[PDB]
């Protein structure tokens, strides 16, 4: 049946070729020999054998098994190298796992070549985000490491979120011990640059706000090297943590150690008011310092920018194509 | 790892603005060209222009602009570059020397901004009181000219209408006014404000808005006795002061868009216009005078007084002269005449400038058998389009043969003497149903010539509208004879059919040497071509045959020769044909692993990918299974304009942000994963736009070679005009000039102080890397040109490495032997 | 989709290990120490009952698909553990699990890893997460044990006592098959009916709908007495032939 996976072959597949360098292995774009179908495999290599079967992929496969959302891409199936004949010791062959392949990835997008995103693209691209975000939120999961580089595009205007390798399930009720360092740096929230180690879902809100304010300039909010330095930038822009808008910050182990330079206002609507009202709002209020006074997915869906937006039509970004072949 | 080398050959060329003013001295009429990095300082005299200085900046010039402050004996001069480094400069003479003071400095970026669609715009008030700049959507920056800004720190007023057009300054204005044609979408309008310097922000400002044509592009700010501005379009000018309000729509300027304007009559009465097509206008405001001793305008006319090269800026000197700036074409000093010649034209031209316009393609070819190679580009676009012979004899000789239509390819055929041509030019529906070309040019004035027939695409169920007045390309294969560059044939391409790629080379076993272009069909409905032939021409007898024609699914960007079959790029695709006996082309396999698969190159059995947003790829040739493999990729994402190969290992890329980049494979092989990762290891801040690299040298090498530490030789042509050489060096090579580079910086003084390592770090909206794998060998043979005193002060402490003593100090004539060796590569 | 991990009684008879001689009560007996060890080496390493019980679930299904005699239990106990913990996020390294088996097997039992302790579980974790589907997320009874139990509101100790009384009753149907044989939720009601009908307690009274005398339909619906009758059963089998009894 569908659902027995592990024993298909990549045989079934026609590779086209290597998309990019994963945690746990290369990742292929390849074709179904049988349907046409364009997938993209991740491949798991448990030759190390160092801890086997990576947990990174682990979870991958545990949580994109039950979560089902326009908005998150989805894995079709687990396929194996050739295995070795009546042999189950000698066997190093690798697992693949098959998803979907999507047109382009954001970082793409944006570091090459000049997308034009109006208004209209990111409302409709902020709606799905957000949206498959609050459908993961809602089943109590934290993605953990949301970049440009993990929203991935097709051409048809549709958003899906993709690389769940550092996502675990947060149980309000009971606080647990976390990993601190988590997202990427540039787009890390201030709370894990603290170290509270015990986050909220606010932390993917955070890092999808920087992605907010990112489509408006079509530059990165917080470009820093080294973690002091980027509390040093969201604090030019978001006002210096201080009990006066986060009253637990100094229950943060970091909170005295790492002091800006000043005791900045925020200046965050200053600095953007080249952006929409209804989207400055928007990024107003996902780049709250106090994750507890940041807003929820759910909200953003229930805001000015994105209440109304109708996701039917789908507005795709603007693609140059062959006009900008020859300038 | 890889250690390279890039100088210029030739300085940029293209003219990207020009002013007057009074910068040497309160008493000379200047004239200040700026071609990209480079200032040119010259004095207007009564037959012509007296250089006077030359500098070199540490950056793109976008603003440049001439303002006498209150207290100046003479004009001080504005320079921004496009990498936000602003700086005021003042020209200082003692006898014999002259020298350019950095009066003030500093960089005016924003943490926060999104860059505006009309780029880079920069304004002074006439009362010198403020320097306006327009550098990101919904902000106005604003640096005061108080004595004490030496630092040029600035503030930004928030600005409400996001998409500006265009800005200046408004003359006779009780307070600073700016006024901007700006969109929104109920259409374009002209709004003015007025730009406070104690309150910091904008007040509401003399005259009222109005809505404006919607092509509005220029703005011009009319001096008194007039004051207000008036408003360039398409189809019409407009004269706009308080409630008074003028049109004038004369049908002569639909037909050409007006790009640029410069005042003539310091008094606002007369101003000159150019269009894209080369035709220079007068534009005259008519006075009349009022009982209360007021002057009003009553009338605005348009007179057309001739046709000058396509002009980036238009400069009126003195008398007739008029220096006219080409970007496009050779700039040009011509004579305004009252009276006109008999052939009803006031444009005489005087002086013709060089400009090596656009290089859209090159190839390096011996014409003479010398050993020397000649360099042969694909330069200008449109009626400046022409072709240019290179050869160094010290300076460069530079023969010209023009086109008037624009040069797309070129490749030289050795068997036929003579080249081929790949050539557009612009046609305009007419009455007739058909086109009508607006000049004779190369593929209409062929000795023979003929048009394919072909009926691949005959079958169109859906057709394609046409209005009167549309442009549209014809492209073109142009023969051309390599002694006399007659054009012997002319082959004219399908309707729509646009011709992107040439080579020449013999396939197979057929002993036929062959002309190949690959094409594409463009539709103005489609985004991305999805139709393309790639045909086969043999040159024989004064006469062009179509060989074979093959049908492909998209746009064959490129095409290569490769170990006798054939190597194309269709869209996506990558896909090598063998030349069968029967000569037809057979496909033998493919690769569909990118994006759109813009530029190709080969070396033995493996092949170099530039991709349109996936940065390059090294695919190979396995001839034992008979298809391609992958190689490795640069996962890294850039927006590629050319590629080459530099050796084995090494890859050399362009990118649209002007900048330059060095893969390598690993060459760390343990695992797969290394094996197919190239490793950006060098990163350069070229400053131009490459469109092609090609292997080759301009130098007599045949036996004159001796020896040069630098091995390889790489030219590449840019938009600019520009020529630049790239070599590779070895590890110790590379450490020697890098160290002095580092040496040479602390100890040679920039104009607008700007860092020579701020200036070469790589460089996009979203990155900025240090420069890393080049040198700057433009800085190293500036050592030659620094004072004896200064050469010392480099050397001090200077070790040498890796060679016949493994550490050697080094003395001032020692390094002086080096560079000039380094200079004789060029 | 998603595979089906349910048999009916009926069908243990043809498991592998049947099928290759060993008998009902051998199969039964090899399962409930696989169990067991699984449970108590975990336990030593501290690990969540969560955790423990994912094992066991991965271990109950794999010997559907192979026989005992083929794949000894002891190693395959220790590999599922090893996967089990990566799953749940409460992970150990493969070196660890194996001291602790030893500490706890004696030198027969610990003759099934080997030579290599470790190499014999790491390579068979290929052939278990092909076995089990790759289905890796499980649920267990113990989280449907207290979702209904916040529901029900009177005698706050008579309520922990019927808690207490079912979980210790979850923990002893990991060592049978019927992990196997009903869904978890049918196992908590189960349990809970189990607890009350040895504490003399009514539920029905502590629901939202006290008059309900079914009480459990409000839960789980579809379970017929029977089957909650079945797994009772199968429960306290367990205890009546050991020396052990109910915990009460
Ligand atoms: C020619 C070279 C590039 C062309 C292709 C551009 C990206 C193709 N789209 C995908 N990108 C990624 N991301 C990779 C690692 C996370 C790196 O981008 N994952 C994808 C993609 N489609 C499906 N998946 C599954 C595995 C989630």
């Amino acid at each position: 049946t569908e659902s027995d996976w592990g024993k298909r072959c990549v045989d079934k597949f026609d590779i086209i070729g290597i998309i990019g360098e994963g945690t746990y292995g290369q990742v292929y774009k390849a074709k179904d020999k049988d349907t046409g179908e364009l997938v993209a495999l991740k491949k798991v290599r448990l030759d190390n054998e160092k801890e086997g079967f990576p947990i990174t992929a682990i979870r991958e496969i545990k949580i994109l098994r039950q979560l089902i959302h326009r908005s998150v891409v989805n894995m079709k199936e687990i396929v194996t190298d050739k295995q070795d004949a009546l042999d189950f010791k000698k066997d190093k062959g690798a697992f693949y796992l098959v998803f979907e392949y999507m047109d382009h990835d954001l970082m793409g997008l944006l570091e090459s070549g000049l997308v034009h995103f109006s208004e209209d693209h990111i409302k409709s691209f902020m709606k799905q985000l957000m949206e498959g975000l609050e459908y993961c939120h809602k089943k109590n999961f934290l993605h953990r490491d949301i970049k440009c580089s993990n929203i991935l595009l097709n051409n048809s205007g549709q958003i899906k979120l993709a690389d769940f390798g550092l996502a675990r399930l947060y149980n309000s009720e009971e606080s647990r011990p976390y990993t601190n360092k988590v997202i990427t740096l540039w787009y890390r929230p201030p709370e894990l640059l603290l170290g509270e180690e015990r986050y909220t879902p606010a932390i993917d809100v955070w890092s999808c706000g920087c992605i907010l304010g990112e489509l408006f300039t079509k530059k990165p909010i917080f470009q820093a090297n080294l973690e002091l330095a980027q509390l040093e930038l969201i604090s030019r822009l978001c006002g210096s943590p201080c009990p006066a808008v986060w009253p637990d910050v100094i229950r943060l182990p970091y909170f005295n150690t790492m002091k800006p330079k000043k005791q900045y206002r925020r200046r965050l609507r200053e600095e953007f008011s080249f952006i929409p009202s209804a989207a400055l709002d928007l990024l107003d209020h996902m780049l709250t310092l106090d994750p507890s006074k940041r807003c929820t997915a759910e909200q953003t869906l229930q805001s000015d920018f994105l209440k109304d937006v109708e996701l039917s039509k789908m507005a795709p970004p603007d693609l140059p194509h062959w006009q900008d072949c020859h300038e | 790892m890889s250690y390279n080398y890039v100088v210029t050959a030739q300085k940029p060329t293209a003219v990207n603005g020009c002013v007057t003013g009074h910068f040497t001295s309160a008493e000379d009429l200047n004239l200040l060209i700026a071609k990209n990095t480079r200032l040119e300082i010259y004095v207007v005299t009564a037959e012509g222009l007296r250089p006077v200085k030359e500098v070199g900046m540490y950056g793109k010039i976008a603003v440049m602009e001439l303002f006498r402050p209150k207290g100046e004996s003479k004009d001080l001069l504005f320079i921004l570059t496009a990498k936000y480094n602003a700086c005021i400069l003042e020209y200082k003479q003692s006898g014999e020397s002259i020298d350019i003071i950095t009066r003030a400095h500093g960089n005016v970026q924003d943490r926060i901004g999104r860059p505006s669609e009309t780029g880079i715009i920069g304004i002074i008030d006439p009362e010198c009181r403020m320097i306006g700049l327009r550098l990101y959507d919904g902000l106005f920056k604003v640096i005061p000219l108080d004595r004490d800004n030496k630092e040029l720190k600035a503030f930004n007023i928030r600005l409400e209408e996001l998409h500006v057009i265009d800005v200046k300054f408004l003359y006779g204005c009780q307070a600073p006014t700016i006024c901007f044609v700006y969109q929104d979408p109920q259409g374009r309008h002209v709004k003015t404000y007025e730009v406070s310097l104690r309150e910091k922000e904008f007040n509401k400002g003399p005259w009222k808005q109005e809505n404006v044509e919607a092509e509005a592009s220029m703005v011009i700010a009319v001096p008194e006795p007039f004051g207000g501005a008036i408003i360039i379009g398409q189809e019409s000018i407009t004269y706009h002061n308080g409630d008074k309000y003028l049109a004038i729509a004369p049908p002569i300027i639909k037909q050409s868009t007006i790009v640029c304007h410069n005042r003539v009559d310091p008094n606002g009465s007369r101003y000159l216009l150019g269009d894209m097509e080369g035709r220079l206008f007068m534009l005259l405001l008519e006075k009349e005078e009022q009982m209360d001793g007021t002057v009003t305008l009553k009338d605005l006319r348009v007179e057309l007084l001739g046709e000058t090269s396509i002009a980036e800026c238009l400069t009126y000197l003195d008398n007739g002269v008029v220096f006219v700036g080409s970007r496009l074409g050779d700039s040009q000093l011509v004579k305004l005449n009252v009276d006109s010649n008999e052939q009803g034209s006031y444009v005489v031209a005087m002086e013709t400038f060089t400009n090596l316009g656009p290089i859209v393609d090159m190839c390096v070819v011996d014409l003479e058998r010398q050993g020397q190679g000649q360099l042969v580009t694909c330069s200008g676009a449109f009626k400046e389009g022409s072709l240019r012979i290179i050869r160094n004899g010290q300076k460069l000789h530079i023969r010209t043969v023009p086109l008037y239509e624009s040069p797309r390819k070129i490749c030289y055929q050795e068997v036929s003497q003579c080249f081929g041509v790949l050539s557009s030019r612009i046609e305009v529906q007419d009455t007739s149903g058909g086109t009508t070309a607006l000049r004779p040019s190369a593929s209409t004035q062929a000795l023979s010539s003929s048009v394919s027939s072909s009926k691949l695409f005959s079958s169109s169920t859906a057709p394609h509208e046409t209005s009167f007045g549309e442009e549209v390309e014809v492209h073109n294969l142009l023969i051309i004879d390599q002694h006399t560059f007659e054009v012997l044939h002319a082959h004219q391409f399908l309707q729509n059919e646009y011709a992107l790629s040439l080579v020449s080379c013999k396939l197979g076993k057929d002993p036929n040497t062959y002309f190949i272009v690959g094409t594409a069909m463009v539709y103005p409905e489609e985004a991305e071509p999805k139709q393309g032939r790639i045909v086969v021409f043999q040159y024989s007898d004064g006469k062009l045959q179509t060989v074979a024609e093959k049908e492909v699914k998209g746009a064959v960007y490129s095409m290569v020769e490769f170990n006798g079959k054939l190597l194309a790029s269709i869209n996506s695709t990558v896909r090598l044909y063998e030349w069968t006996t029967e000569k037809e082309l057979r496909t033998e396999c493919n690769h569909y692993n990118n994006i759109m698969a813009l530029y190709l190159k080969t070396k033995g059995d493996f092949i170099l990918v530039g991709d349109l947003m996936r940065s390059v790829l090294l695919l190979a040739y396995k001839p034992m299974e008979g298809n391609f493999e992958e190689i490795a990729r640069d996962f890294n994402p850039n927006w590629m304009s050319a590629v080459e190969i530099l050796d084995d290992d090494n890859f050399l890329g362009a990118e649209n942000a002007f900048n330059l980049f060095v893969c390598q494979k690993d060459s760390a092989a343990t695992t797969d994963e290394e094996r197919q990762h190239l490793q950006e290891v060098g990163l350069f801040h070229l400053g131009e736009f490459v469109n092609v690299f090609c292997h080759g040298s301009l130098v007599m090498q045949n036996l004159g070679e001796t020896s040069t530490p630098t091995q390889g030789s790489v030219l590449f042509g840019t938009v600019n005009g520009m020529i630049g050489l790239v070599t590779s060096l070895s590890e110790s090579w590379y450490n020697l000039l890098l160290d002095m580079q580092n040496r040479l910086n602390k100890v040679i003084k920039s104009v607008g102080k700007i860092e020579h390592s701020f200036w070469r770090s790589f460089h996009t909206e979203r990155k900025t890397e240090p420069a890393t794998g080049f040198i700057d060998g433009d800085l190293i043979e500036s050592f030659l040109d620094i004072s004896r005193p200064k050469m010392q002060e480099v050397v001090a402490n200077l070790q040498y490495d890796d060679g016949s003593g493994m550490k050697r100090e080094a003395t001032a004539d020692d390094l002086i032997k080096v560079v000039e060796e380094l200079t004789r590569i060029h | 989709t998603k595979p089906c991990w349910y048999w009916d009684k009926k069908d243990l008879a043809h498991t592998p290990s049947q099928l290759e001689g060993l008998d009902p009560a051998t199969e039964a007996r090899y399962r409930r120490e696989g169990a067991r060890f699984i449970f108590d080496v975990g336990t030593r390493l501290g690990l969540h009952y969560d955790t423990l019980a994912t094992g066991i679930i991965y271990f109950h299904r794999f010997y559907m698909f192979h026989s005992f005699k083929q794949f000894p239990r002891y190693v395959t106990g220790a590999c599922c553990l090893f996967l089990a913990g990566k799953v749940e996020e409460t992970p150990k390294k493969c070196k660890d699990i194996i001291k602790t088996a030893r500490s706890l097997l004696n030198d027969v039992q610990f003759g099934q890893f080997g030579d290599d302790p470790k190499e014999e579980v790491m390579v068979l974790e290929r052939i278990l997460l092909q076995t089990i589907k790759f289905d890796l997320q499980v649920e267990h009874p113990y989280q449907f044990l207290l979702k209904y139990a916040k529901q029900l509101k009177g005698d706050k100790n008579k309520i922990q006592k019927l808690v207490q009384m079912a979980w210790t009753f979850v923990n002893d149907s990991l060592c049978t098959t019927l992990s196997l044989q009903w869904e978890p939720e049918i196992i908590a009601v189960a349990v809970m009916y189990l607890a009350g009908r040895l504490c003399k307690f009514e539920i029905q009274e502590w629901t939202s709908k006290p008059m309900y005398r079914r009480w459990w339909e409000q839960f789980v619906q579809d379970v017929p007495v029977d089957v909650l009758e079945d797994i009772c059963h199968q429960i306290l089998d367990l205890y009546s032939q050991g020396k052990q009894q109910m915990p009460h």
